[PDB]
DNA sequence: CAAATGCTATCAAAAAAAAAAAATGATAGCAATCT
DNA sequence: AGATTGCTATCATTTTTTTTATTTTGATAGCATTG
């Protein structure tokens, strides 16, 4: 999906992109991966019905 | 601090999964739940040892898409430190009569270096190797 | 400035879409505050304003030219 | 990456500082702005120059307990490398009339390397150096 | 680089020590020899496993004061990436004949991700890794 | 150690080169004498300058093969501490009567750094900034 | 062990011949102890008499197995 | 421009090999420079006449 | 002598350049919402 | 009812990724000539 960010303060925007370059990413990926990190935090897994889910899907294995 | 064990993190994966491992695996905070590099090498082996097909496949695509990016940051390797708790938990155990697998011992040693709870269906290992322990089988 | 973030996924986006509803107020809105909170934790410091001081501390000074 | 001419970072410490200045360095990343040892070298001299007395001692302090200490690990030396850099700077600048003094080009060639942006209020002189040029004096548009 | 399987580095720790070997050994340079944390735990249980007494004390001394320090920083952690590759190391292996031992999977597929020389008495297992093996207790023809 | 200035540097190549400085030049132990990025900037611009020629071209090859190479290691930076002793060389001696130019500053300032005796034909500028010198136009 | 070096600087190569002559020694030779030399100064540890000693100083051990 | 080395020690051969990949040249780089700084530290550069000749070869120059 | 040298060679893998494909960074344009 | 917002799109770069040449190593093989 695309999103569009206007009038974002020029300094905030300065910022974003040091942590991007700072670590090597594009300030877009950068962004990119703070919203992913906000929708990671956001969200409550069900670790065991996750998998118990994905076991049913492929017809339940046994990884020893 | 919960460090799941191989035979723990794979049990919902089976056939006639225990429904309470399942409803305990739910009642987790995935941010303080760890796995060992060991443990996460045997999964990706059980994966790789698998018949080639449609099942192999998904499998392995869940297993790295799905699965394993929830525990990305806290797949716990295996270290000179921690490989001398592993000596001493090993050679304790051994020279008092209760045998330690290896494949137990990294784990247990892992679960020492940060004071984390073992959860496993085998806890005789662990008792032994003085790391506190929770077998999902049960209830509490 | 303006940024146009591509390929979001749509769970990220939903996630966004529903705290920015949550809390009030639009997804464009919610991601400006999102960076900007970010962006005011790097802040560390602030240099025309701390330069500022030092110049209204001797009450400014006025360097030779030299070059 | 921004490195910060002379010029720029005066004026904060001037009587009466450019507001619209200020601000722009206020809207900075620290880490993200650097200074060349020659720039540095000016601030010193230009400090050292002045009458002996309080503001002085005062400045002085404030300059090496306080400023440069801020930019600790970047504060860009002027090396051999940067050297052929200058060299080029220069010799391209007088084939095309436009004249940059040894100074500027110091500074400039140092910036190019890196390839970084140069903020300064004399803008005139490194267009001519083929390097991105910001005067936070002016205003800034559309593209 | 070379990677120190546990039987090489045990190999002149014993009694009638392998002469070939300990030769091989010395026409080596330390910062070039690697060990698997997977073969420092071997060790260090093989020693904590004697009976108590004197022996033990001294060599458990050596072992941790000596031996072991040598390879600072180059102790080989079995981390995820590692686990990927070992992961294949072995599927490959089985559904090839040679099966491989978990231990002997780490070790190599340790050595592999850094595309290293495992140093062992038993090759007869890590070839069928893919890997490159040396055993020091044979001779060098090389072509 | 010995830190030549521009002007000795380059006298060798100039028309009439003056022997007293090229004989005194073949006398130095070239592992021991050095040249300053500055140096080494007007030296390359020096060459730049030129109109583009077999001139221009075989001074520029022989300015990259032959002559710097000979420095490669010795070619002193001027760095954030230079920068402040070059300021205190230049505020003394010109708060004092004696200009000094930024030219020289940058040098004296380097050779002040490393403790070297400078070697220009200008030796009143670095006298002032307390500087070893020596005129290679004299003998000794 | 033999190895090979091409496009070495024909400068170079008299200035080691030279210094080969200089000695009682043939280029090759000369090459071989050039670098002899710098290797025995890489060598700052024989990680195999290191070993050794700590045996002989214990009288030698036998580890167990312990490997699957 | 050519030279072969036969019967050298494989030890030395690691030596060199190690400081060569520390370095991340090739080996064969590695005796190249090697070599070739010995050259230089027998070698005595007149810097008065390599420069007075560079000079008089191109007709004189200033900077 | 046979062993050692000094040179030229082979010869199969590793170790710059040319082309092709993504993203990135800057806005630009509207219809549908909120103020 | 003018500003904001949600979605797409244009476009001149950067940045990658993939292909396609060229060079270089490795390693050791000929051959005519001194401890």
């Amino acid at each position: 999906a695309s999103v569009v960010i206007r009038n974002l303060s020029e300094a905030t925007h300065n910022a974003i992109k040091f942590r991007a370059r700072a670590a090597g990413r594009s300030t877009e990926a950068e962004i990119r991966l703070i919203l992913d990190n906000i929708a990671k935090a956001q969200q409550t897994v069900r670790l065991g019905s996750m998998l118990a889910s994905i076991g049913q899907e492929i017809g339940g294995v046994e990884l020893e | 601090m919960i460090l799941l064990d191989t035979n723990v993190i794979s049990e919902p994966l089976r056939p006639q999964p225990n429904e309470r491992v399942v409803a305990w695996l739910d009642s987790l905070i995935l941010e303080d739940v760890y796995l060992s590099a060991i443990t996460v090498a045997e999964m990706r082996l059980g994966v790789a040892l698998l018949l080639n097909g449609k099942k192999k496949n998904v499998l392995h695509e869940r297993m790295e898409q799905s699965i394993l990016p929830l525990f990305a940051g806290r797949i716990l390797p295996f270290d000179e430190p921690v490989a001398a708790i592993y000596a001493q938990i090993r050679s304790y155990a051994k020279t008092h009569g209760k045998e330690i697998a290896a494949a137990d011992g990294y784990i247990a040693a892992t679960a020492k270096q940060h004071s984390m709870t073992v959860a496993t269906r085998d806890t005789g290992s662990f008792f032994a190797a003085d790391v506190a322990v929770f077998n999902p089988w049960h209830l509490e």
